[PDB]
DNA sequence: ATTGTAGCTGGATGTTGAGTCA
DNA sequence: TTGACTCAACATCCTTTGCTACAA
């Protein structure tokens, strides 16, 4: 349930800049409390999300 | 306080936060390996890299099948792989240092402060990667990735291998400082990415690192690529070695590289408990975009044997929570050794001459429960069952324990024509298992299912599904809903839906 | 006012890191 | 340079349907 702006960053970091994960993941999870519960129960959903819009 | 840092143990809140962050980070890394593995398959790139490999060398990569002695074919394969390694050194003309720890493990302290400072980042799009590989420019990770791409161009079944380094959620320290002495040299001592190649003649995956360690090995028990030494494992903790193949397969290949998978590594994996097991399986499935092959069968047989031959660990710590073995002294008070079984091995205790501990296989340990405890699993005792053990309790008391075989599945009586349920002394039905629902009945769970059933004036029974344990001094039954006859389900469901009109 | 309710679980067992020792 | 200790501070598991005093 993310924004257009964040999903763009996340895909770009994951794909070509994984060295930049730490601060991005620090930032994103602090701004999306729900994500925690999402990843834990539905990791596959999160996966396919990232694999999309390419 | 000073006593807080002397402890050097974080809060329980932090524990959980680290566990979640570990997962999130892992998933991202695994997804990165998936995507990067796509890039490697690039058609524009492969037509270019193909030309790096002479005809003579190509033939070595695809030797003739040798009937009398298949080993000779393996030999020729390995020779091809070696020459490929050599001309790749020739191709890769500039190697960069990792700017900041590359994809090696970060400390929690590092992660906390990473959010603190905004660093400039040069973006890397798919095209840049391709251009860098063809021109031969980049850090050691990009190098091996390029290499896997070359082998695939030559139509060899080459996997990209990624050793995933999320931060260690087992590390419960507040202060997570590292030794600066020879920090870089120790970090790069073992690689994060490498290559595996399938050998159809001996039917095994061959391990290939053409960049860092510059070797080719056929792993039996020991691998040159598994990090060794306390220093090295501070930035390289081997726990998730993942293989990505040509056809978009994704396999957890750690078993090959961890000598002590079951004893050491397991402890450090999210997989150490039932939930994490299922959770990890979910991530893998999500990245595994192909059908099973005969090759998978071979590799699984290899893994099954590696598991069989790891055997008992040398040390007491490593036997805490092992999946296969238990120390005599760790058998729970509520467990027994199955009749006719004994130890299956021993442990020499380091520090005491001739001191030895008895080690049991878990398949030979039986779990016992009390009568009440079985009822909580919807089970009663068989006629003329004898208890296997007797144990103390609380304000003592002698509780008897029984084995699963002494138990029977509890089948509750059916509801009457009018829909009447038979209920306990408090006027409720106990339903701790699907089994515990009467055959002609159904369980309806809802905060208002009782209010509903009373309004329809129909025949029901409140359902005690579990017990909330709380402060004061008092246990409490959780009446989470309703048991009604089956034919009254939709009536109940309609009323529930219309609760506001009651 | 003779009912409605505020206030009064732990105890055994496992996990964690520091430190000391042989 | 190793791992088995002990120490102490928590965490987690197993419990599996009250009792007394007093304000209104």
């Amino acid at each position: 349930g993310l924004t257009v702006e964040d999903l763009l960053s996340l895909r770009q970091v994951v794909s070509g800049n994984p060295e930049a994960l730490a601060p991005l993941l620090e930032n994103i999870s602090a701004r999306y409390p729900q994500l925690r519960e999402h990843i834990m129960a539905n990791p596959e959903v999160f996966v396919s999300m990232l694999l999309e819009a390419v | 306080d000073a006593r807080r840092t002397s402890r050097n143990v974080c809060s329980n809140e932090e524990r959980k936060r680290r566990k979640y962050f570990h997962m999130l980070y892992l998933v991202c890394l695994m997804v990165h390996g998936f995507i990067r593995n796509e890039w490697i398959n690039s058609k524009r790139l492969s037509r270019k890299l193909s030309n790096l490999v002479p005809e003579k060398v190509f033939e070595l990569l695809h030797p003739q099948k040798d009937e009398e002695l298949p080993l000779r074919s393996t030999r020729k394969l390995l020779d091809g792989l070696k020459k490929c390694m050599e001309l790749w050194q020739k191709h890769w003309k500039i190697t960069k240092k990792y700017d900041n720890e590359g994809l090696y493990m970060r400390t929690w302290k590092e992660i906390e402060m990473s959010a603190n400072n905004k660093r400039k980042f040069k973006t890397l799009k798919r095209s840049d990667f391709l251009r860098a590989v063809s021109k031969g420019h980049g850090d050691p990770d990009i190098s091996v990735q390029g290499f896997v791409a070359m082998l695939r161009a030559c139509n060899v079944n080459a996997r990209l291998i990624m050793s995933c380094q999320p931060p260690d959620f087992t590390n419960m320290k507040i202060d997570t400082s590292l030794n600066g002495n020879n920090a870089y040299k120790d970090m790069v001592k073992y690689p994060i990415f490498w290559c595996e190649v399938w050998d159809k003649f001996s039917k095994k995956w061959i391990t290939v690192d053409p960049v860092n360690l510059k070797t080719i090995e056929q792993v039996r028990l020991h691998s040159k690529l598994a990090p060794k030494g306390v220093a090295c494992c501070e930035r390289n903790m081997l726990r998730y070695v993942i293989a990505y193949d040509r056809k978009y397969g994704c396999r957890d290949v750690t078993r090959r590289y961890a000598q002590w998978m079951n004893s050491k590594v397991r402890k450090r994996r999210i997989t150490k408990d039932d939930f994490g097991e299922k959770w990890f399986r979910k991530v893998i499935t999500a990245l595994h975009h192909r059908k099973r092959t005969k090759i998978d069968d071979y590799e699984d047989q290899y893994f099954f044997q590696r598991d069989e031959s790891e055997g008992i660990p040398d040390s007491v710590q490593d036997l805490k929570n092992h999946p296969y073995y238990v120390l005599e002294q760790d058998i729970k008070q509520t467990q027994i050794v199955k009749p006719g079984c004994k130890e299956c091995g021993y442990l020499k205790v380091h520090g005491k001459v001739g001191k030895v501990l008895k080690v049991y296989a878990k398949r030979d340990i039986a779990d016992l429960k009390s009568a009440r405890q079985w009822y909580m699993n919807g089970r009663i005792l068989k006629t003329g069952s004898r208890c296997k053990k007797v144990i103390k309790r609380t304000v003592e008391e002698d509780e008897r324990l029984y084995s699963f075989e002494d138990t029977e599945l509890y089948i509750p009586p059916l509801a009457s024509a009018s829909g009447e349920i038979t209920k306990n002394t408090f006027g409720n039905i106990e339903v701790f298992a699907p089994t515990m629902i009467p055959g002609n009945c159904c369980l309806v769970e809802n905060p208002v299912a009782i209010k509903a059933a009373r309004f329809l004036g129909v025949e029901f029974a409140p359902a005690v599904t579990s017990f909330k344990f709380e402060r004061g001094s008092t246990v409490k039954p959780v009446l989470s809903g309703i048991v009604v006859a089956k034919w009254l389900r939709e009536a109940i469901e309609t009323a529930i839906d219309g609760i506001e009109f009651i």
